[PDB]
RNA sequence: AGGACCGAACCGACUAAUGUUGAAAAAUUAGCGGAUGACUUGUGGCUGGGGGUGAAAGGCCAAUCAAACCGGGAGAUAGCU
RNA sequence: CACAGGUGGUCAGGUAGAGAAUACCAAGGCGCUUGAGAGAACUCGGGUGAAGGAACUAGGCAAAAUGGUGCCGUAACUUC
RNA sequence: AAUUCCUUGUCGGGUAAGUUCCGACCUGCACGAAUGGCGUAAUGAUGGCCAGGCUGUCUCCACCCGAGACUCAGUGAAAUU
RNA sequence: GAUGUCGGCUCAUCACAUCCUGGGGCUGAAGUAGGUCCCAAGGGUAUGGCUGUUCGCCAUUUAAAGUGGUACGCGAGCUGGGUUUAGAACGUCGUGAGACAGUUCGGUCCCUAUCUGCCGUGGGCGCUGGAGAACUGAGGGGGGCUGCUCCUAGUACGAGAGGACCGGAGUGGACGCAUCACUGGUGUUCGGGUUGUCAUGCCAAUGGCACUGCCCGGUAGCUAAAUGCGGAAGAGAUAAGUGCUGAAAGCAUCUAAGCACGAAACUUGCCCCGAGAUGAGUUCUCCCUGACCCUUUAAGGGUCCUGAAGGAACGUUGAAGACGACGACGUUGAUAGGCCGGGUGUGUAAGCGCAGCGAUGCGUUGAGCUAACCGGUACUAAUGAACCGUGAGGCUUAACCU
């Protein structure tokens, strides 16, 4: 099937009759007003666009209004495609919701990331640290040898070393659903998904069983 | 990574950011106006504001604990006995900051931290 | 670790391309006074968003 | 946030009584055992303390059969069942780790009493 | 719990200090605890007993200093690291009385001989 | 009493790091040994180069030492580059 | 070099202290002739570290630790 | 053995495991009596080995405080080519 | 007119003559496990004692602890233990200076990166009207390991002992990604205790310095030892191998015609970058519809009036960040700080009273104080503007129009 665009604000418990304490992440799905559903009519697609929040309207650009109005416009943070197979949906504000899930138990969630910045090995690549003593010189926690010699005469592509860390897609997969309680539009999953509170994040039913 | 941290560390100890400030603090009271680095100003505010908020309640505690901060009775007096009630109604924003930046020596940005009701 | 071949003038300016500069990008004018000043911060002598914050 | 909390209190119990960092207390937890399932006691003495809403612990020192043991009770968990109060005392401290290395007589704590 | 390390005898025949020399379970298994099998090497031992200093049997951790926890997320920690000797080639404790408490994570049948033994949990 | 003991001044240099286009043509920092003695230091004097001096390392003799520095024989000689 | 080096003699306050140690202070003298921001990797100098405790390594290199006064009590061996 | 080539000699101790270490044997490749032999209390910034205590030495790195590094304004090098 | 040696460390990349896991032929293959050969490079492939060692011997693991190339990979990356300087001694040789493919104790490891190359990140211009977005997906990379236990079934097999296949379920080791809810670490911006001393006239109460003076606890954030998830199933085309039908060759025959199966390798499936994909793609929406003049005139050049959509700047800032960048907000306001209330954390302030000769204790008082947190609040700061971008978009031909 397809998924909905939620928001992060989770990380909590939920004790069980038996005694278990289930971790959690509270995704909030404020309805998904389809913005411009379209089939093969235009492009090999077969997906359905959406929206969820609410721009101040005073901020929305004029262009960011036409496409809107050319359907059941309802502002919202952004727009999100949602590929589907063998299914219908009205190009007009249909606003799908968490009801989507219930019998659903998969879920995946795909927030942005965490964004460290610097990175550098030891963290950016779990690189091991060469003894902070027994000699050593300005080379305790450093790359140390990023190649070989004349034969290769260069440094191979993909060589793990420093460079911006985090701040990108990173999905998760699996994660059993705990609550699909609407009325508040809450979706409780197993635990920890990228995000960073308030950060937007998809929540499609796990490709894997 | 600094993520969600607060308070500019400036360029010194944790002893400096508790003296060069405590001083400038009184220097603010003692003069009602001041020219300094926007960064420093956009900090002394977080310093000389919780002090005036404390000026509301006269008391003995609110005097010694107002003395704990700043070693100038001369100002712990201007507080509680002036700017105390002077802002007795003030919702909180007891200061304008103003700007101008660009100093002769350093191409440093200067501001103009000052009390709101500074009309003299 | 030094160079092996004296860099051509070309390759030099090639690096200074970004090492350019930017103007004032147009500056503000005060309401009260016809002050020709820098946005968001004090005019030639005490004026700003009207008012007269700081005399002299 | 306020969607949360309402989610928190939604599970917070009001059975947990007065709590001080130094009391003896006696927690009763469902053992679950094997085929059976009862309630196991744990008379102790507080040494550290929760205070985080739905999220909270006990951290108790026992010194049972032979040597000492520590147990941080997630309070609001069904396993908690019921927690006593027993002897209360005087500590003049928030966390009593200075009790780790102590042993009887030296580990002795005072009594509260108003 | 990791190579080296010194655990105590939670039963008898070969007292105190006993050093771990191998964490069993798989290639590169870092540390062990709760109730796993670990290669041991007697270091002190009581004069008598059936086992003596120098021996190299294996044992099961019984009381780590770190602790254990699950369900509610409540941690049960001890102050010291417990052990328990068992005849090497084919399981079950080479002893009689098991001194001190234990954990229900040991109620895993194949250890039972120990949990039945009287102190606690 | 003591080429005695612990330890500052003072004398020295065993370890490590930092420095190595240095703050420095041998140092800084944390440590380290000696500290009434074959101790240490100020001023001035005497030993001169195949010579001096040396509790001896070819060590020192003005950032120079298996024969100082300066000038001269001198455009040494160079079947070598 | 307006250089973290070298340079002999004299003077010697208060509290704490065995003391020309050391800490804080007198008198007196200074903030070391680029500053302002940021709060990246990595380097230098430090503080704190769950469980383990030399498994490091050529080597416990470096760290960590010991550390005062009175009293108790103190082995092989010895040129006593 | 500061002497032993064969050599990680052989045996005993220490260790879970010891080409090092300690105790022996003697087959001294090639110890040996003032270019001294064998001992030796005390002393040693001396070589080797072991243990307690201790620990970020390490498993396995985490966080934090400062001086650089990064941005801005002024001054303004270097080897090499 | 210098191409730094061994071993180690850090980080690797390839080959396959494959150590483990995978698929097969033969077996002197009952099973269980083995032996040997063929196929197979996806992934994975030990810690310590001794020694400078690589290696090796030993101890204990493991599914296994592969083999080999890469200046016997890697010192403008670390070490300096082995090894060739200068000291010194032993054995030995030499009359001696000295010497040893003998040994022993000691013994300075430099370089701020221009070019290539890499890991990240921007600025230009271009994609033919200018803009704001949403995607297609050519391509590129990532990932790919495996133990054990229960079921099948104590069944097949076996005289027993012992003991499967095929398939199914669950739980781990190692590796990776993400996240602070839990358990903890830190937390020199929170609180408290305390030694020495200087000071705020003194009492009391406080502040400065002494590593944050020493120390106990700790918010947010960051984080692992903590917590959740993952490397699959399933497709397609094959490897070795196994076959059907069948002639060449009256038989036989996997092949010649023609069909069928078949592995972690290959193409996919799973995750991420991704139209500079110059072959620069597509979809949706938005904005501009005045004059004139000068030519060398059908190619254009300039002036007046206009300057939009959107951008950029600027300011307040961010779980975003070296700088750029990217995100939010700008009075049409929660975007920062302050403020109010709450929480959390310390732990019962000060002042006053009582008791005690006093140290101190008790009451007031779970008080006082409290950040990066939660809820809320325009008090202060986020100015009207100004800047850039223009004014209906080249030809040719074709499909529908007229
Ligand atoms: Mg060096
Ligand atoms: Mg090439
Ligand atoms: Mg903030
Ligand atoms: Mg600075
Ligand atoms: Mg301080
Ligand atoms: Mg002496
Ligand atoms: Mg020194
Ligand atoms: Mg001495
Ligand atoms: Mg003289
Ligand atoms: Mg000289
Ligand atoms: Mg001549
Ligand atoms: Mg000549
Ligand atoms: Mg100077
Ligand atoms: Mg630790
Ligand atoms: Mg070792
Ligand atoms: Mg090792
Ligand atoms: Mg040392
Ligand atoms: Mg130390
Ligand atoms: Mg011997
Ligand atoms: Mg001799
Ligand atoms: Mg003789
Ligand atoms: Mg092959
Ligand atoms: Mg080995
Ligand atoms: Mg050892
Ligand atoms: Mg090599
Ligand atoms: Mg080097
Ligand atoms: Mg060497
Ligand atoms: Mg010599
Ligand atoms: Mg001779």
């Amino acid at each position: 099937m397809i998924g909905l665009v939620g928001k992060k604000v989770g990380m909590t418990r939920i004790f069980t009759e038996d005694g278990v304490s289930i971790p959690v992440t509270v995704i909030e799905v404020e309805a998904n007003r389809v913005t411009q559903v379209k089939d093969l009519a235009n492009d090999g697609y077969r997906a359905i666009q959406v929206t969820t929040g609410a721009k101040k309207a005073n901020r929305v650009t004029k262009p960011e209004a036409g496409h809107f109005a050319k359907a059941g416009v309802e502002a919202g943070r952004g727009l999100w495609e949602f590929r589907l197979a063998e299914g219908e949906e009205f190009t007009v504000g249909q606003s799908i919701s968490v009801e989507l899930f219930a019998d659903v138990k998969k879920v995946d969630v795909t927030g942005t990331s965490k964004g460290k910045g610097f990175a550098g090995t030891v963290k950016r690549w779990n690189f091991r640290t060469q003894d902070a003593t027994h000699g050593n010189s300005l080379s305790h926690r450093v790359p140390g040898s990023i190649g070989q010699n004349q034969t290769p005469g260069k440094v191979f592509k993909g060589k793990k070393m420093a460079g911006q860390m985090g701040n990108e897609r990173v999905t998760v997969q699996s994660l059993d659903v705990v609550r699909v309680d609407a009325e508040r539009n809450l979706l409780l999953v197993k635990g920890a998904v990228p995000g960073a509170t308030g950060s937007d994040l998809i929540v499609k039913p796990a490709v894997k069983a | 990574m600094r993520h969600r941290k607060s308070g500019r560390q400036l360029n010194r100890n944790s002893s400096h950011r508790q003296a060069m400030f405590r001083n400038m603090a009184g220097s603010l009271v003692r003069h009602e106006i001041i020219k300094t680095t926007l960064p420093k100003a956009k900090e002394l505010r977080r310093v000389v504001e919780p002090l005036i908020t404390l000026a509301k309640t006269d008391s003995v505690a609110n005097r010694r604990l107002a003395f704990a901060r700043t070693r100038d009775n001369e100002i712990v007096a201007k507080l509680f006995n002036e700017l105390g009630p002077r802002f007795a109604s003030r919702a909180g924003g007891y200061t304008r900051i103003l700007k101008c930046g660009f100093r002769a020596g350093d191409n440093a940005p200067m501001a103009y931290i000052e009390l709101v009701d500074r009309s003299e | 670790a030094v160079q092996q071949n004296k860099p051509t003038r070309s390759k030099r300016g090639m690096r200074r391309s970004h090492d350019a500069l930017t103007a004032v990008t147009s500056l503000s004018v005060d309401k009260t006074s016809g002050e020709k000043h820098l946005r968001h911060h004090i005019t030639a002598d005490g004026y700003y968003r009207g008012r007269k914050v700081i005399a002299k | 946030s306020n969607i949360i909390k309402q989610l928190e209190q939604e599970q917070m119990k009001q059975d947990v009584p007065s709590f001080r960092p130094g009391d003896t207390v006696e927690v009763k937890v469902w053992v679950v055992e094997g085929s059976k399932k009862r309630l196991q006691a744990f008379e102790g003495v507080v040494i550290a303390i929760r205070n985080r809403g739905l999220h909270s612990a006990f951290t108790v020192r026992k010194i049972s059969n032979g040597e000492g043991v520590e147990r941080v009770f997630q309070t609001h968990s069904p396993v908690v069942d019921s927690i006593s109060v027993k002897r209360r005392g005087a500590v003049r401290k928030a966390k009593l780790y200075y009790l780790r290395e102590r042993t009887g007589k030296a580990a002795r704590i005072k009594e509260r009493l108003n | 719990i990791q190579e080296q390390t010194m655990l105590n005898v939670a039963d008898n025949s070969g007292a105190r200090r006993v050093m771990c020399i191998k964490v069993l379970g798989g290639s590169h298994r870092r540390y062990a605890g709760v109730g796993d099998i670990i290669k041991i090497t007697i270091k002190e031992a009581i004069p008598r007993g059936k086992v003596k200093k120098g021996d190299v049997l294996k044992a099961v951790v019984v009381r780590t200093k770190k602790g254990v926890r699950r369900p509610d997320g409540s941690v049960i920690r001890f102050d010291g690291n417990a052990c328990v000797l068992l005849n090497n080639n084919s399981e079950q404790p080479i002893g009689t009385r098991i001194f001190g408490p234990v954990t229900r994570e040991l109620r895993s049948e194949k250890f039972m001989k120990i949990i039945s033994l009287a102190p606690e949990v």
